């Protein structure tokens, strides 16, 4: 999703296959695939 | 030797005494002129301290590079410079 | 099973192999070997402890294939030995970690396993050096082994005494005593020795002290056997 | 002459041929990438500054220790390898990275073939060459990031091989063989993709993607002359005369590079030696550097490197001494006498007495001392002209100058030169996101690589023995160290 | 009457400094001409 | 001024500092044919 | 040719350089200083 191996299409949906406190774990692991460069958004 | 050597300190007169003065103490049997001294065998120094097959070769060898340092290089530029100039002849006999 | 039709007889067979023609095939397999073997340790340097519990039973392949390298081990001196020196120069990690360092995962079968693979390569090292006289090539591999005298009279101290505080009681199906590696390892360092002029101070200081496990097993054993074979060699043999 | 380039280590460049044809440029010292820039000179005509394709033929090292080493961040994350284990580990590692060395020093002498896998890294940034295989470029994802690396990794792995590869492989590589490299473990071969770049018009991206991206073998210079003390090259000396103790400075004093020297402070004790003394010398020839060595009719060019300006002399009539920006004159093109004693054996002299002899006026140079100007005692204008005596107060000689602080400087004074740039975003109005992720923060990285002098010990007022660089803090002080306070004023004020 | 390995030795260092004497003083003299004419060329080149 | 002498047999006046005029040509070398020697008198001295 | 001037016993002369440019003088043979003349020639010269 995030580098140009494919576009920007869906993070929610790659969450939701993976989106308790291990969820958080998980999610900073896919957003170092996927980390900085408004991979959540500009807000 | 035994009875001038005892009597001091041994520190005097050093070099073969205080090598000796310890050496009685752990009396380690191997002093004595057992065959390998003997005098003789001087070869007039060894003929000024020089070596076998290999002193000669290693003569051979410095001369050798010493002198071949220098000829063939200027050989292969004056053989260069005269086949430009024939060159030269040839741009001439090909020329117009 | 490379290794097993590598290993039929040496001379004309091992060497013929060893060296061959157009560039050993796109082969020169000692080289190889060496390199599979750190790979499988991957020491690079020190072996990463555990590399052995990774292996698994893997390890023992390549305990064949230092099998196998005791496979291009025996005997032929000249081809087996222009390989084991260059090796020596060359690679000879794998053997000097396995001297160096016991495994991290107490293994079942594995400290048997661990031992043979010490006595393995203790083989085939000594066997090579032995033929060699190659002194500073044994003065390589014991560049190999700094640690020299300290670290070969610690480990024999240990192995005796795990030996003798675990005799066993299962006879000739394999010699594999503390002692037994230990005594391997000595009779090696004493080949060792006749390269070495600074272990041989070493292993003067191991003969004499309070007496110990290091001079009994000398005693065990002090042979220096020296028999000469076929003919025009000077050779010198030990054996424990 | 047998045959050449049989030697890892060579003094060469690199030239982009094909769609875009540039050179090899990093733009700055702190990006990441370099560029491929229209903006830089023909082919045959190389630019006014070319001293960035400074690239050397590197042995292939190992990267696993130091990989297992890195492998530290994610025990950083999780511990027990844990102390003496992973600091033994990773000084394990080092030792590694020791036996790296010791074992490119040996591997120097092999002859550079074709089909090989070779590693690189520059000499005026000295940084590394890596090619990421999950990182992708700017432009396209596609391609792929080429990176520059303090340490170095497992992207600086290639294939030299030229562009058709008719050259077939197993054979020495031509210089001027059209290398298509091509990365071992990241797989996709380099790109010159032509694309417009921030701050370049101008320049076009350095990236990794299937294309047809041919190159050039450049030599610059034989790896005979990796010889430190043997002064060839475009290396670099201190204009600095001996007598008077004085360094031949130039300035822009009145909108004019007058170039002088300064009134020497101290003495008793030795030269100050100021940055004004930025001073490199080339040899002329059409193709660069030709064949010879001998350096005794060899003529010389004199160039200053902050500034874009070379070096010649023309008359005074009330000669003169004044920088000036081109390279092609013959009035720049000076000369030298070696140390004036009986050598036939200069074929490099090294760090020694000089002189110059002139072409065109074809006389000495004297070095006469006329204060001229009533701005300031203690002056900063003279004369240094053209006279055909020569005396002993021409004690003009080489300094073999240190090379990491003059990279030191350069990425300082680049950076606040743009730090200054971007010091006038923020003026205008605010700033984009991204730049405090890159630049911002990256303030004291600067000062603290070095140090500045900003900690040290504590003693009677005079700093005499040890601890961090006064040369480093009064340069600190010195790229308009000024600059970037008023940047920094700018910063709180607009806040 | 001939010696020892000194002997051959001897013989070699005679022949040796004969022939040494010569060539490459000559080698030297030439070069410096040649590089004499080359440095006339690089005056044309920079002369006007 | 001291007087410089001409002895018949020499005497430890003789005694000299071979010097450049600055010493800019660093101490060791070997003494170029030209340069502007400022001798320097060993037991008495005053230079010349 | 590799480097001159290697061998104390030299055959050479002086000259006086500066304020007076003269030569090495010995105003005849009884006397016991020497002289600088400008009476004497150039230094290139003699
Ligand atoms: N060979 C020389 N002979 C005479 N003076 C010399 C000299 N080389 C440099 N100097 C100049 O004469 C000044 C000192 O007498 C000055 O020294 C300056 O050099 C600075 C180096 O950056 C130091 O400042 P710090 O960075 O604070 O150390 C130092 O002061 P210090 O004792 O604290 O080191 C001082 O400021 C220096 O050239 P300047 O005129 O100063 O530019």
């Amino acid at each position: 999703i995030e580098t140009h191996g494919r576009n920007v299409q869906y993070i929610k949906f790659l969450q939701t296959i993976v989106k308790i406190k291990k969820c958080q774990d998980m999610v900073m692991a896919e957003l170092v695939n996927s980390g900085e460069d408004v991979l959540v958004f500009y807000n | 030797f035994i009875v001038l050597v005892k009597v001091k300190d041994s520190t005097e007169y050093t070099g073969p005494e205080s090598y000796v003065a310890e050496m009685i103490r752990e009396r380690n049997l191997d002093w004595f002129p057992r065959m390998r001294a003997m005098s003789l065998v001087s070869s007039d120094s060894e003929g000024e301290q020089n070596e076998l097959r290999n002193l000669q070769e290693k003569l051979e060898s410095t001369m050798k590079l010493v002198t071949n340092l220098s000829g063939q290089l200027s050989e292969l530029k004056d053989q260069m410079t005269e086949q430009r100039k024939q060159k030269q002849r040839i741009g001439l006999l090909g020329h117009p | 099973f490379l290794q097993l039709l590598c290993e039929n007889h040496n001379r004309d067979l091992q060497n013929f192999l060893r060296c061959q023609n157009n560039k050993t095939n796109y082969n020169l397999v000692c080289e190889t070997l060496q390199f599979l073997d750190c790979i499988c340790g991957s020491t690079t340097g020190g072996l990463g402890l555990l590399g052995l519990y990774i292996n698994e039973k893997n390890v023992a392949l390549i305990n064949q294939t230092l099998e196998s390298l005791t496979e291009y081990c025996q005997g032929p001196c000249h081809e087996n030995q222009n390989c084991i020196a260059t090796h020596e120069s060359n690679g000879i990690d794998i053997i000097t970690a396995l001297i160096l360092n016991d495994i991290n995962p107490l293994g079942k079968k594995r400290m048997d396993l661990v031992l043979e693979l010490k006595n393995n390569a203790s083989k085939l090292l000594l066997a090579i050096m032995e033929s060699r006289h190659d002194s500073e090539n044994a003065e390589r591999i014991l560049y190999n082994m700094r640690p020299k005298e300290l670290v070969e009279v610690i480990k024999k101290a240990y192995m005796q005494g795990e030996v003798e505080f675990e005799d066993g009681e299962n006879g000739e199906d394999g010699a594999a005593s503390p002692r037994n590696v230990g005594h391997n390892i000595y009779i090696l360092a004493h080949q060792l020795a006749r390269h070495n002029k600074e272990l041989q101070t070493m292993l003067k200081p191991g003969g004499q002290v309070d007496g110990d496990e290091a001079l009994e097993f000398y005693a065990k054993h002090t042979a220096q056997i020296e028999i000469v074979r076929l003919d025009r060699t000077m050779e010198q043999i030990v054996f424990p | 002459k047998m045959s050449s380039f049989l030697h890892i280590g060579d003094i060469c460049s690199l030239y982009a041929e094909g769609s875009t044809n540039g050179f090899i440029s990093t733009l700055g010292l702190v990006d990441d990438r370099c560029v491929v820039q229209p903006e830089a000179g023909d082919l045959n005509n190389p630019p006014k500054k070319f001293r960035d394709c400074l690239f050397k033929l590197c042995p292939m090292n190992r990267y696993s220790a130091q990989k297992q080493f890195w492998k530290a961040a994610k025990p950083g994350a999780n511990s027990t390898t844990d102390a003496v284990l992973l600091n033994k580990l990773h000084h394990a590692a080092d030792l590694e990275k020791k036996q790296n060395e010791t074992e490119n020093r040996k591997l120097l002498g092999t002859v550079i073939q074709y089909g090989n896998v070779i590693q690189l890294l520059h000499l005026k940034s000295n940084k590394y060459l890596t090619v990421n295989k999950r990182l992708p470029a700017l432009l396209e994802k596609n391609a792929m990031r080429v990176t520059l690396d303090e340490a170095g990794n497992e992207g600086s792995w290639f294939y030299i091989q030229p562009f058709y590869k008719l050259r077939s492989i197993g054979d020495s590589v031509v210089i001027g063989d059209k290398v298509v490299l091509n990365p071992v473990n990241a797989g996709q071969p380099l790109h010159a993709s032509s694309h417009q770049l921030v701050d370049n018009p101008g320049c076009n991206e350095v990236n990794s993607v299937n294309c047809n991206t041919s190159w050039k073998i450049v030599l610059f210079m034989k790896w005979s002359d990796n010889k430190d003390d043997i002064l060839k090259g475009g290396d670099v000396v201190r204009l600095f005369h001996a007598e008077q103790e004085k360094f031949l400075t130039c300035d822009e004093h009145r909108k004019k590079q007058h170039v002088f020297l300064r009134t020497t402070g101290r003495q008793s004790a030795t030269s100050a030696t100021s940055s004004k003394a930025l001073w490199e010398v080339e040899v002329v020839q059409h193709d660069p550097c030709r064949g010879g060595a001998g350096y005794w009719n060899s003529l010389f060019r004199f160039k200053h490197l902050a500034t874009g300006h070379y070096l010649a002399a023309e008359v005074d009539p009330d000669y003169s001494l004044v920088s000036v920006p081109e390279g092609n004159d013959i009035s720049s093109i000076f000369e030298l006498d070696p140390t004036t004693l009986r050598g036939g054996d200069s074929l490099v002299p090294r760090n020694s007495y000089v002189r110059l002899r002139h072409l065109c006026t074809n006389t000495w140079v004297h070095s006469t001392n006329i204060p001229i100007d009533k701005e300031e005692e203690k002056p900063v204008m003279l004369k240094i002209g053209t006279s055909p005596l020569k005396e002993d107060k021409e004690a003009f000689a080489i300094v073999p100058v240190s090379p990491a602080e003059v990279r030191d400087l350069d990425f300082a004074n680049d950076a606040s030169k743009v730090l200054g740039s971007i010091a006038g975003k923020l003026e205008k109005g605010t700033i984009t996101q991204n730049e405090r992720r890159s630049v911002t923060k990256l303030l004291e990285d600067l000062v603290y690589f070095v140090t500045g002098g900003t900690n040290s010990g504590q003693d009677v007022l005079e700093v005499v023995f040890s601890k961090p660089n006064r040369e480093r803090q009064k340069l600190m002080r010195e790229q308009n160290i000024l600059k970037q306070i008023f940047k920094l004023l700018q910063a709180p004020f607009t806040d």
